[PDB]
């Protein structure tokens, strides 16, 4: 992302910050969700195997 | 804010040492300049580089400091060689952003350099 | 003098600022201008359909 001199963040949907500036270095970083997901248990019937 | 400037450090007389201003953003402007002050000296131009491509040089900095400018990187860069004792001060750049037909540099920040056998 | 200038008053105001894809203004609609423009406003669009 290209980052004009005088800005610090960033935010698509107005309420993320998807981007930032670090302080020291300034280089543009951006910020991305770790991971998060479901956990599904295929199995057939009990009565027929474990 | 805008821009910052680091790099650098203490070396013996007779190295050699590169400082760089780091980008802060692409920005227009003609000339990127370079001083160093000295506590007790007031701040003496010591290096400029144009848009064109004009290199000036001090007569007491002549052959020994260089400057370059990297588009690719956007950053200006200050090739030092044959350090003397002299040299020892903090090293400041200013851009060329054109207010009211000129003015307005932006030096705020700089670098401590100092050149001394211990 | 040729030269000249020409000054104005700024005063409150609503507007509906259109960021490009670079983070660059290019565009903009006054919310009080004329109604066509409240539309455009409270639709958070540049074009409303018939
Ligand atoms: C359940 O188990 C019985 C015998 O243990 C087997 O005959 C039957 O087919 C099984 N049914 C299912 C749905 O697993
Ligand atoms: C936006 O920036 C890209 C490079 O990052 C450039 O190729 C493109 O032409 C720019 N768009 C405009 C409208 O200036």
């Amino acid at each position: 992302k290209k980052f004009l001199p005088f800005q610090q963040f960033g935010r698509d949907i107005a309420d993320t910050t998807d981007a930032v500036r670090d302080p020291q270095t300034l280089e543009i970083l951006d910020i991305t969700p770790c991971s998060f997901g479901g956990v599904s248990v295929i199995t057939p019937g009990t009565n027929t195997s474990n | 804010v805008q821009l910052q400037e680091s790099g650098g450090g203490l070396v013996q007389p007779g190295g050699s040492l590169r400082l760089s201003c780091v980008a802060s953003g692409s920005v227009t402007f003609n000339s990127m300049g370079w001083y160093r002050q000295a506590p007790g000296k007031q701040r003496e131009l010591v290096a400029q580089i144009t848009a064109g491509g004009d290199t000036h040089y001090a007569d007491s900095v002549k052959g020994r400091f260089t400057i370059s400018e990297h588009r690719g990187k956007n950053a200006v860069y200050l090739e030092m060689h044959s350090l003397k004792p002299e040299d020892t001060a903090v090293y400041y750049c200013h851009l060329q952003v054109p207010f009211l037909g000129g003015g307005y540099d932006y030096w705020g920040q700089g670098t401590q350099v100092t050149v001394s056998s211990g | 003098g040729a030269a000249a200038y020409y000054v104005g008053y700024l005063q409150p105001r609503t507007f509906l600022l259109k960021y490009n894809e670079n983070g660059t203004i290019t565009d903009a609609v006054d919310c009080a201008l004329d109604p066509l423009s409240e539309t455009k406003c409270t639709l958070k669009s540049f074009t409303v359909e018939k």
